[PDB]
């Protein structure tokens, strides 16, 4: 709408990169349905609304009313590229190696309903076992 | 970024559509004209017959004409005898236009329906009320 | 066996008094002032040469769209962006709110940078308004 | 041949202060003919070679006077540039001559 | 203004109004009728204009 | 725009490539929108400016209205090969690499949440074994 400052859902298309007002793809009845369920957090809204875009787009077809045409076959070919590349291809955590970590090591070991080894690390070190 | 919203101009519309002959005989256009901007395509209408910015060398003088295209998703009306419309007028630099002759492509496709326009330069003349 | 040269050179013009206002002339700068707000596209970039003396033109278009009279405004200033304030000329004869720069408000600018150039006009009943935001580059 | 840079420097230390109208040329006596009374002159900083005044000059001519030279005059006080007027003006009464622009300059 | 709900001429979106700040400026508001007639504010005896959480 | 000395968003619109008035793709409230949140500092704004940069030219499809015709299917291409190699693939940081500073391997080595090797490097050699 041209403001990102001062208005929350206009935040939301900066994010979900529709801020053009001559060809709007997510309608503001759905952007604010959006914005409603995702707590209004902008950030978890993008990528709803991202998500959603991206259907938009693959259900278009050419379209050539007489004087008038518009190619939209080569959109979504490049908009996956990017969403690939720059949503998907990020992760959002930590990974997970094996016994590196002796607190969680005894957490693990809390856990009753698990299988018990017969040789574990360390217990050949051990007074008791 | 549409081509179709290029351009923005002004567009008057004779929203008050009265266009009542008076009791002497004369005519009477509408008293209320507005003025609100409105986005669209105008470029120069390339076909035979139709002159584009072209003098015409009168034994009186040189006047200067042009006809141009106007794609637009604005339903801009034409002169019509039977609703008692009153056509509509485009402005370029300055310069009145009169949107005779109309394409209607509303309803066709999804994202591309858009009406096409005619928009021709109205021609200088003494101007007297009635 | 090395001998360097150089010369001199003096001019000088009068105009002998005739009890005038002199014949001051030299600018090409004359700007639109639409009351009612103006193709938006970008704005054109007024480019006044560094140092000389430029004239600016400021006509005041009515609020329909028509020029009207310099009239009601009785001060009328230049607020170029953190650079200066003075105030214009209301010029009855010629019918243009004008402004001529001097040799004193360039101690206070830099050639090259890209300042804003503000219009007010205060009427009889004291309202400032804004009518120009046009930008100035003094290159 | 000079210099840009070395007739800027050349030029910062003139300061002209006043000015003085003569009738004849000065040239050999600039102390004859002092037509006018010294008035006040404000030339600016160098730029290529030249300096140029600020401001109009309005030198108080005397009646039945005929100006018809210019010699400049520092601060102290020993003439250091002479020129003509471009036209003998006669004042049958008392006038005021106006200066519009004063350069001098070392460009060939 | 019209008061019918219509607009003017339809499929075109309005634009935001442009304001200069610091600028004391007067809003001109004409009202059309059912008919999309102008109307005379003779039958209006009070306004007011409202800025949303401005006043 | 136009004067990269003096304005701070004038030097942004140059890091982001956007230094063309006529086919302006970032708007200006937008490029202000990312200076602000990077801290007011241009090479962080230019990053998520570009970043936005290849969101719109993906997103932009030909359009042919009347005379002009804008192919726009091979403009993503070639700004994305150019992004990768310029950007993308530029290392800014360090690459760890095993156990060579006796220094990260004492600080390493203070870390209470660890396992107990039995045996490391340089272990045999010391009298006060671990």
């Amino acid at each position: 709408t041209g403001d990102p400052a001062n208005n929350p859902l206009d935040r939301v298309r900066i994010l979900c990169t529709d801020t053009d007002n001559n060809e709007i793809l997510i309608d503001q009845s759905v952007l604010e349905w959006f914005y409603q369920e995702s707590g209004k957090d902008e950030k978890k809204a993008a990528i709803k609304a991202l998500k959603y875009l991206l259907f938009q787009v693959a259900k278009m077809g050419d379209e050539k009313v007489g004087g008038v045409y518009l190619r939209n076959s080569s959109r979504f070919k490049s908009l996956k590229a990017v969403y690939d590349d720059l949503v998907k291809s990020s992760v959002s955590g930590l990974p997970y190696a094996g016994g590196i970590n002796q607190c969680d090591i005894d957490m693990r070991r809390q856990n009753p309903c698990s299988v018990k080894k017969y040789t574990e690390y360390g217990d050949a070190v051990r007074y008791y076992g | 970024m549409r081509l179709l919203n290029r351009h923005s101009f002004v567009v008057k519309r004779k929203v008050s559509e009265d266009g009542h002959y008076n009791e002497d005989g004369d005519w009477v256009a509408s008293q209320d004209v507005v003025s609100i901007n409105c986005k669209g395509n105008i470029q120069p209408y390339i076909k035979g017959s139709v002159k584009n910015g072209t003098q015409i060398v009168l034994p009186e003088g040189i006047r200067l004409t042009d006809t141009r295209i106007l794609f637009t998703v604005a339903e801009l009306r034409t002169s019509d005898d039977v609703d008692w419309t009153e056509a509509d007028i485009v402005m370029i630099k300055g310069h009145e236009y009169e949107v005779f002759m109309t394409m209607d492509w509303s309803e066709q496709l999804a994202h591309t329906s858009h009406y096409e326009y005619i928009i021709i330069r109205r021609d200088k003349m003494n101007a007297v009320r009635n | 066996e090395l001998t360097v040269e150089a010369g001199s050179r003096v001019s000088l013009s009068g105009y002998v008094s005739d009890g005038g206002t002199s014949d001051v002339f030299t600018i090409c700068r004359l700007l639109d002032a639409p009351m009612n707000g103006k193709s938006n596209n970008c704005n054109e970039i007024v480019k006044i040469p560094f140092d000389s003396s430029c004239l600016l033109g400021v006509k005041l278009y009515n609020c329909e769209n028509k020029r009207v009279n310099v009239n009601s405004v009785e001060a009328a200033f230049i607020t170029i962006d953190t650079a200066f304030q003075s105030p214009m000329t209301v010029n009855k004869e010629s019918n243009r709110l004008e402004y001529i720069f001097s040799q004193n408000d360039y101690k206070v600018l830099v050639k090259g940078k890209v300042y804003d150039m503000i219009v007010n006009v205060v009427d009889e009943s004291g309202n400032h308004s804004t009518i120009l935001k046009q930008k100035v580059r003094f290159n | 041949t000079l210099t840009i840079d070395g007739k800027n420097k050349i030029l910062a230390t003139l300061t002209p202060t006043t000015i003085v109208l003569h009738n004849v040329d000065p040239t050999a006596d600039p102390t004859a003919n002092k037509v006018t009374q010294p008035v006040a002159i404000f030339f600016s900083e160098p730029n290529n070679g030249l300096i140029a005044s600020e401001d109009t000059v309005n030198i108080t001519v005397p009646a039945s006077a005929t100006v018809s030279h210019f010699s400049l005059w520092d601060d102290n006080s020993k003439c250091v540039a002479t020129g003509a007027l471009s036209s003998p003006q006669f004042f049958a009464e008392e006038g005021i001559y106006v200066i519009s622009s004063v350069s001098i300059d070392l460009n060939k | 203004a019209p008061m019918n709900g219509k607009q003017f001429i339809s499929n075109n979106c309005n634009e935001i109004v442009k304001i200069p700040f610091d600028s004391s400026c007067l809003l001109g508001v004409k009202l059309y009728n059912c008919e999309n007639k102008r109307v005379n504010v003779n039958s209006v005896e009070a306004a007011f204009i409202t800025i949303d959480t401005a006043f």
